[PDB]
Parts: structure tokens; C-alpha cells; sequence
RNA sequence: UCUGAUGGAGGAUCGAGUUGAUACUGACGUGCAAAUCGUUCAUUUCAAUCACGUUUAGGGGCGAAAGACUAAUCGAAAAG
RNA sequence: GAGAACUUUGAAGACUGAAGUGGAGAAGGGUUUCUUGUCAACUGUGAUUGAACAAGAGUUAGCCGCUCCUAAGGGAUAGCU
RNA sequence: AGAUGGUAACAUAUAUAUAAAUGAACUCCUUUACAUAGGCUUUACACUCGGGGUGCGUUUUCUUUGCACUUUACCUUUAUAACAAACCUUGGAAUCAAUUUACUUGGAGAAGAGGUUCGUUGAACUCAAUUCAAAAAUUUGUUUUGUAGCAAUAGUAAUUCGUAAUUAUCCGAAGUGGUAAGGACUAUCCUUGAAAAAAGGAGGGAACGGCUUUGUGCUUUGCUACUCUUAAUACUUGUAUGAGCGUACCAACAACCGCAUCAGGUCUCCAAGGUUAACAGCCUCUGGUUAAAUAGAAAAAAGUAGGUAAGGGAAGUCGGCAAAAUAGAUCCGUAACUUCGGGAAAAGGAUUGGCUCUGAGGACAUUAAUGUUAACUCAGAACUGAAACGGACAAGGGGA
């Protein structure tokens, strides 16, 4: 059944640290532990290995990404301007 | 310890050899003695 | 220690200049089973014999230069 | 399967009684936890020097030694006698030393 | 007096020092023994035995 | 959205050991001991504990900071 | 044994209780090891005991370790002060 | 002038010994070589149960009984067998399927079927040799032997005999999960968890038979049984195997450091049984000990370390200091507040022994049907007792 009303994955922290701190760390651990879409194989199986490294479990190929998500909006826009030319 | 160096073992043997008493025939015509527990070699 | 099974190889190893002794072991099982073990420089080679007759012809048929060692 | 318990050497010295031993084994050996249900699956016969125990069920030869010690303790000769196996299927009363 | 023989008998019989029994009489013969050979021989002729281990039954 | 399992997270909990030292302001205080003993107590997945090696040396070091510690010596060691 | 509560033996009653006064090692010690003597002192009572004293003895490796490699790091070379 | 099998994964040298499958410069990799957590799993060792044998013990009475032994090293690429994985061939997946405790995986090729390899292990499996029948100018079934060789010759436990020898045994089936290691996994990190010696694999393709001979290492002439690899021997080579050092003992309990034969301190490994959640406590087997700078007697005060106390229950005291109070497990019940995670073992009730039973939870085969066999785990009921049962040990006081 539903085990926590709202704390989600931050239930591991119990009552320690502020609720705002726990909520902020939840909002990014959610995307840190997510599985992203591997554009090389098309299977959503790329997970973070270390802080900036993302490896696909299928291709075994790894890319440099954000600290907590496979891509970061700044670099996404940056690449897009280059591709426009 | 059981593990020793050659020089250390030779020194231990020398100390044992010097810890012996004065020969009786000599005494009929020693202070520098040690016990393993009382005074340590420190060497 | 190695175990050799066919008679041909065992005899060939016996005929080698290296081999020094043959160990004959006989023992009861339930019938006396035996085993002959050639002592070469590298390995001790053993063959077991259920057959009294084969075992009793083979040790004789072996040439007598190398020394006998009967353990029983 | 047949078991032999010899008493030739001691009963020659007339310290036991073969009929007494026979009766003890007849009324004391138990089958199916029952003491006198030998019937046709375990039988015991006598001899002027041996005791014969012919069994037809899974039977432990050590049981014979157990009862023999029990008997020679009841009649107080335990300090003098030992039960020593000789063959696969034979026990024998030996003196000490 | 018999500590050497006790130690040697324990070694020879492969049991504890607290488990070997010397004949309380005939201890002069035991004291005569000073080698594992002698200890072996008078163990063989019964002047030293190995006491049984204390019973630890699992019946209960 | 709810319920039952499964799962096995966390500077999570109890707790021996280890590592310490709350209280009795207990004993002892010509001690077993120039800091021990008893009971009690804190601590045990982590900023955890231990060993050896190695680096930092005196108006210097080292300090989750008490002027603490730096060989029973520290608001400036010890030796001459 | 001159002499035995604390030397040895046998018997008993118990203890340690595999987190052990049980087995193996390291650091440290250095002959305390072993056998035979043995008691002036020491072994805070005794002591014939002993890790004490005395005389002898005992440590065997191609395979266990060191030795080799490199680590935190140390020393030195070239310079330069 | 350098072998060969398989479609493939890959395999092949068994000579006493699987030694030789050409290969330079120059390169490129691999091994060495690495964290933590969690469970799952396999194996060995440990423990335990039953059977057989042998010995001992108990034996007023009971007891087909209680105890002990019943063993097997390294090495043989150990051969095989089995299994977690990875890979290959065929195959061609939605009604998606396979599958784990967990999730993991698939048109970048799943399931099914057939294989290859590594790694675990190390005689498993008829494994090896062997007996007996069907395949053909060598395969498949049935038996004997052997603890597979080591290996029984050793070890252990017994019975004897001059006092050094003979003898007999050393084999039938399982359960629990304690320790260790391995495996395949999953998870965590603003933490990603040595290096080198040393070894290996590969890419590349420099060099090239033998006897004799022209002339100047190069074209040449007649002839062919000819190169590498392991072992041994003989002679030359300086003497043509295996250096040096440590190795006793203690490791605290009197061998260390604390001025000592000091209740202190001081690193690592092994690790039995019972009860139990348990390497806890308590008792026990193996091993060890019965020793402590003393003994004997008496036994008042006082001290110290404890017990127990009628009635009251903090009036004591600065202060409940100290002690007492339950305290395990199961079932029930659980507030304010709250950062919604907690609070919480909140608070607070009930039950608990023994005995005799009842029910539930698995594995293994036969032609929808019937037998063989294993764990302790739960739930319920009768009975029983001086109403007692986490009986000792162990073990929160709670609340505002």
C-alpha cells in the first residue's frame, strides 16, 4: 500500500534535518536516481554512475552529463545554438 | 622476538657469554653481572 | 603419483633406463587384489589388478634389473 | 543369520549355567519392544557349551553382549568375565588378564 | 619429581596432561623413565594409563 | 486514491564485544594502581574502531578549541 | 626430605567454560627453553619449589619468512641559495 | 618458409614429460589490481541423527542402553560429473514472454532445442579398466574390480603372542546452519575505493633449406632425404644445483612496559554442547587449573560488599543520592504534538509451566487415480498443580 503520504524517498532521513531541506533534496534525488533515455540505443536505461557520469546499462556507453540529471538546461540550450548554425 | 637480525643475535650471545662467573681456579690465586629480568640490555 | 591403465604403457615405462624399483602390493578385498607401482625419477606409476592371473604373469614377465619391493 | 555365544571355557570351571543363560535370553531378548514375542522371527537354541541365536529380523550382535553382561552382573560374576568377539558372528567369555 | 614423565606421557599418548594416570605405587619405576621410549614401554606394560574422558551424554 | 505483500534504505533503534567514562561525589586514598577496583552508565555501519608504517619539533608543531596535547614535564617541552 | 598447608603421586570436591590462566603468532624481552644438580641470598608465610644459583646442552628450510616490487614517504645527485 | 579440426562459440601435441603449431623492429592491451551495504545461493569444515562393527560403562530395579573409535593430506593441466553465468547455432516473440527472494531481460533477436567456454569445486558421475549382447572393414546397454592414483604400507580403536610379531575393523543413509570462501546480483557515494616488480595475449611481417662449386654477402651449375622441440650421454668450459640470515622460549597467568614475581596497560587467528534471538548470562565436554606477598582459630564492636524487613510510603534530603519497582515473547490498545518521517516499547491491559492430543505449512512415481519420506514453526483443545509457569539466568519505570 501507500507507505508515506508525502515524504517519499526522503523517508530514509527520518525526522532529521529541516523539512525544507528534505524536500529540496527529494526534488533532486528523484531525478538523480531516475533512468534516462539512451539516445544511442533508444532504451530508457542510462543511470548515473558518479557525479557527472551517466552509463547506459545496455550499450555500456557512458556520457558526461549533469550532476543530478543526464542533461542540464544550460548545456542543452548551448548545444542547440551550435546546431542551429 | 623470534625474528632477529644477525648482529642482534650475535650481541645477545655475547651478553650471555659475558654473564658467566669468574673461573674457580682463577679465584684461588664478578661485579658486572646481570639478570635477564632485573636490568635490561637496552641493546 | 600417476595411474596407468593399459598394460602396454606400463611395460614400456618399466623397460625405461630410468625406472629403479617395482612395488608389489597385495591385499584382500572381500580374492586378493594387487597393484604394481614403478618408481621412475619423476612419478610413481601404479596399475591395479583384480585378476590374480594377469597380476601373477606380469611381475614375472617384467625384466629383473629393477629392484623388487613387496609391501605385504 | 546365526550368532554363537560360547561359554566353554568358563562353564568348564563351572561358574555359569547354560540353561540359566538360555532361559535369560529366551525371556529377556525383546522384539518389537515385547519381551516374549520371538515366535518365528527370532529363535534361540542351546548347546552343552555354546548358545545359538538365529534371528530373521534386523538384529544387533551387540545386544547379545549387553544381555550377557546383564546376566553376569545379576549373578555377580561381572568382575571376573568379559565378552570378547572372536568372529563376525561369535562372542566368547574371557577371563581378565 | 614426576612432572617430566607426566609431560612426556601426555605427548606420547596424544592426550591432555590432566588425563594420564601414573600407578600410585611403583612410582620409583616411573621416575626411572626419562625418554619417550621408556614412557611408551611402561605405558604398554600398564604403569601409565590414559583416563577415560568424562561422560557427556546426549540422552536427555 | 486505497489495501496486502515484497523489498531492505538510514551519520535509524536496542544491545554484548570494542571504544569510553554518567553516577554512587561507592571502595581505595601509608592504594593492586603517581588514576586502580565494583556496580551503574555512554557507544556498536559510521564524522566508527585497531595495528604497523609515515609526516609535522619548541615562541615551533598539532588542536570538532579544553590553553588542550607535544614520553607521569606545557599560559612556552626536555637536555646541557 | 633434617624439616612439607603452598614439592611429587593417587583419591575426592570444585573452577576456567572455547569471548578460556586452551592452542598459534607480532611488538618487546633475550636463554627465561631443556636435562642434571641444587638452596647463601631471592621466591614479602613455609619451601625439598622456581622464571633463583651451578654445570652442560638445545634453534637443521630451494618450498615458512626476510631477501625482490612499489606506497605514504626518507636520503642523495644536478643545480641554486 | 613455418600443422589441423568446428557453421560457430572454440578445440587439438597425453612423447616416462600435452616440449615444439617460425616469427624481428615497432606498437596496443590484459593479468598483477583493489570500496561499502543487502540478501540469495553452492561448496568445504563444524555440529547433529539413525544403522552396522569393536571396546568400555551402568545393571537393587529399568535400559535391543550411555559413551569412545569407525580417519584419508598435498600432488596427478587430477580426469570427469554438476551448477551460477557468458557466448555460438537454429529459432523468429502481443493474448507479450522468460524469470529472481529481490529485479532483470528480449527484433541491437526472447522462449524452445542443440552446443562452446570460464569459474567454482576436486572421484562427483559408471569415473577408469573389466564380463556379457545389438552397431561393421568401431558405438549403445548389463556386470566385476578400485576408498581413482596417493592408500594403507600410514593413522585410530580393539584381540592376542617370545617380549618384537600376528589378527580383525576402518561402511550404510540423512539433518541444522555455526564459520570460511566462491558465485550471480541489487543498492550507495558532491566518498568511485593504490602502485610497481613480474607474467601473458595480440597487431606487424624484418630474416630464411642442406652438400659442392663460378666469379664478385650477391645469378649460376650436379644431388637430396631435410629444420625446430624435449630427454639423456661424452668432452670443453674455473669447481655446470638450490646462497645468506631468522628458527629455543614467554607473549603476561611471574618471562613485555608500568622502580616489582604490580588486580593496570598491550595487536592478530582458531573457537564444542545445553537453554536461547544470541560468539549474551548460567551450567557442561576437549584442553587447562585447583594458583594467587600466608595460614589456623574464634567470630563481638566497627568497616566494607551485600540480603530481608510489620504499618506508613519521600514525612528523609540541597536534591528520591542510593535502592526498589516490569523489564523476554505473543495478542490487544496507544494521546497531545508534529518538520507527517515520527512521537511509540507512548500510556495501558491480558497471556505464558507440564502433559495428552488436533490442525496447517514440503520433497520424492505410477497408469484423473495409490505409496515412501524431512524440518521445527505456528494455531487450537482437554487434563494437571498449594494459581504457578520470560519460575534461575537474562531483562525499559512511566507520565505532565
Amino acid at each position: 500500500s501507500r507507505r508515506t503520504k508525502k515524504v517519499g524517498l526522503t523517508g530514509k532521513y527520518g525526522t532529521r534535518y529541516g523539512s525544507s531541506l528534505r524536500k529540496q533534496i527529494k526534488k533532486i534525488e528523484l531525478m538523480q536516481h531516475a533512468k534516462y533515455l539512451c539516445t544511442f540505443c533508444g532504451k530508457t536505461a542510462t543511470k548515473r554512475t558518479c557525479v557527472g557520469i551517466w552509463k547506459c546499462k545496455k550499450c555500456k556507453r557512458k556520457v558526461c552529463g549533469g550532476a543530478w540529471s543526464l542533461t542540464t538546461p544550460a548545456a542543452v540550450a548551448a548545444k542547440s545554438t551550435i546546431i542551429r548554425l | 622476538g623470534s625474528i632477529k637480525r644477525f648482529r642482534l643475535k650475535q650481541r645477545l650471545g655475547k651478553c650471555r657469554r659475558q654473564n658467566r662467573p669468574v673461573p674457580h681456579w682463577y679465584r684461588l690465586k664478578n661485579t658486572k653481572r646481570r639478570h635477564w629480568r632485573r636490568t635490561k640490555l637496552g641493546l | 603419483p600417476k595411474q596407468i591403465t593399459d598394460i602396454r604403457k606400463f611395460l614400456k615405462i618399466s623397460r625405461k633406463p630410468d625406472t629403479t624399483a617395482v612395488i608389489i602390493m597385495k591385499k584382500k578385498s572381500k580374492t586378493v587384489i594387487t597393484k604394481l607401482k614403478l618408481r621412475t625419477k619423476k612419478y610413481l606409476y601404479t596399475m591395479v589388478f583384480a585378476d590374480r592371473k594377469k597380476a601373477e604373469r606380469i611381475e614375472n614377465s617384467l625384466l629383473p634389473s629393477l629392484k623388487r619391493i613387496y609391501y605385504p | 543369520i546365526k550368532y554363537v555365544l560360547d561359554c566353554t571355557k568358563p562353564v568348564k570351571d563351572t561358574i555359569l549355567d547354560i540353561s540359566g543363560l538360555e532361559q535369560f535370553f529366551k525371556d529377556k531378548i525383546k522384539v518389537d519392544k515385547k519381551t516374549n514375542n520371538l515366535k518365528n522371527k527370532v529363535v534361540v537354541t542351546s548347546d552343552e557349551y555354546k548358545i545359538y541365536i538365529t534371528v530373521h529380523i534386523p538384529f544387533s550382535k551387540r545386544y547379545i553382549k549387553y544381555l550377557a553382561k546383564k546376566y553376569i552382573k545379576m549373578h555377580q560374576i561381572r568382575d571376573f568375565l568379559r565378552v570378547i568377539a572372536k568372529g563376525k558372528l561369535a562372542y566368547e567369555f574371557k577371563y581378565f588378564q | 619429581s614426576l612432572t617430566l614423565q607426566k609431560r612426556l606421557a601426555a605427548s606420547v599418548l596424544k592426550c591432555g596432561k590432566n588425563k594420564i594416570w601414573m600407578d600410585p605405587n611403583e612410582i620409583s619405576e616411573i621416575s626411572l623413565a626419562n625418554s619417550r621410549f621408556s614412557i611408551r614401554k611402561l605405558y604398554k606394560e600398564g604403569l601409565i594409563l590414559k583416563k577415560p574422558q568424562k561422560v557427556h551424554s546426549r540422552a536427555r
